[PDB]
């Protein structure tokens, strides 16, 4: 259609129905893109972002954010979210 | 999370609750949200991640006791019984270990 | 085995300008001194009975950089350089991440460039796939005479 | 097929018909010559307080 209720570059038929992001642009999903690397992506079409993370269902789709970012958190239903952490390794005490 | 050897993988996949209908995120069972937060690939019906295959039973997989409790009370109401079958929801603290 | 302190040059050991193939201290000065620790250069790296005594042993000290921070320079509405809120660090993760790194290590001399390679994993990324030798030959600026490649005479 | 043929901030322009800065030698009026200062710094002598 051309319904459009979060105000993204995606409407609200692909948004539930399987969209797929080719030449920066979205179009519908048929299967046959299916033996040549393209996913199927299914999102939610009344909120902006999906999952809450900063960037929003068409950056996350197509790929336009920061480009060290794992494939993994290229659809919209995962969220990019570090989980950096510390380990101890040891410790030195100067007795004064 | 996975705890698969001398790594670890912490990934985050979004949920919906039915209590209060205005969410309109897509229902997601809790293995194909594993192959989707972990860009894993099927052969046949099974999962790997590069060798190692990630399945209910080929993997030591725990949760937390109201996960556990959640889990249980969505089986007993099903016909399938395979945890890999299993509507998520929010607040669920899964823990996959690949064998040694 | 064990760090003895990680110090961040904070005002007095601040390089304004690094041009490719020059250290800071031009050729024919001096190094420069790092012995300040906190941030309003005032302090001294202290260190205790038992590690002077290990220093004063025979053992040795080593220091190995951990990080860069700097800025680089775009040009605003008029002709004026501007180098401020650039920093580095903003595309350091990227380049690293999207890029591969050759080196080389002629005498007294020595070449780090990267080059972008292709993944053929998604049918998005459209970079032009490139061999090891012609990447080198662009990344590098060589010459080609029949098949081989000379950067000025080696 | 450069604002500043130099590399000096004033363009072309500015530097031929002297609407910069007027403390300026003429010597870099032309474009082809910049507008650099070498400041150097010339030791006179130290002062040891002994504590
Ligand atoms: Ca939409
Ligand atoms: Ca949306």
């Amino acid at each position: 259609e051309d319904l459009d209720t979060d105000n993204d570059n995606i409407p609200d038929s692909y948004e539930r129905n399987g969209y797929t992001i080719k030449d920066l642009i979205a179009v519908k999903w048929e299967d046959s893109f299916a033996e040549q690397g393209y996913k199927k992506y299914v999102s939610n079409y009344l909120e902006s972002n999906t999952a809450g993370d900063p960037y929003t269902d068409y950056e996350k789709a197509s790929g336009s954010f920061d480009k060290a970012i794992k494939t993994e958190a290229r659809d919209p239903l995962v969220a990019a979210y570090p989980i950096v952490g510390v380990g101890m390794e040891k410790l030195i005490i100067s007795t004064n | 999370i996975l705890d698969t050897e001398n790594e670890s993988y912490e990934r985050r996949v979004t949920a919906k609750n039915l209590q209060d209908p205005e969410d309109k995120t897509p229902e997601l069972t809790i293995g194909e949200a594993i192959e989707k937060a972990f860009g894993a690939t099927k052969k046949d019906g099974l999962l790997y991640f590069n060798d190692i295959p990630i399945d209910e039973s080929c993997v030591e997989l725990i949760f937390d006791d109201n996960t556990a409790n959640k889990i249980k009370d969505s089986l007993k109401t099903l016909s399938d019984k395979k945890i890999y079958n299993v509507k998520l929801e929010r607040g669920m603290n899964i823990l996959i270990k690949t064998p040694t | 085995g064990d760090t003895l302190s990680t110090i961040k040059a904070q005002e007095n050991q601040i390089g304004n300008n690094l041009s490719p193939g020059d250290t800071y201290p031009k050729k024919g000065l001096s190094p420069l001194a790092l012995n300040t620790m906190d941030q309003f250069s005032s302090r001294l790296i202290p260190i205790n009975y038992d590690q002077l005594k290990k220093l004063d042993a025979g053992k040795q000290i080593k220091l190995e950089t951990t990080q860069v921070s700097g800025n680089f320079g775009t040009k605003n509405s008029s002709g004026q350089i501007v180098t401020e809120g650039n920093s580095w660090s903003d595309y350091i993760s990227q380049i690293d991440s999207i890029s591969a790194s050759i080196i080389l290590d002629t005498e007294n001399e020595s070449y780090e460039r990267r080059v972008t390679a292709k993944n053929l994993q998604d049918p998005e990324d459209k970079t032009p796939e490139l061999t090891i030798g012609e990447a080198i030959e662009k990344a590098f600026g060589a010459t080609k005479k029949d098949g081989l490649l000379y950067f000025n005479d080696i």
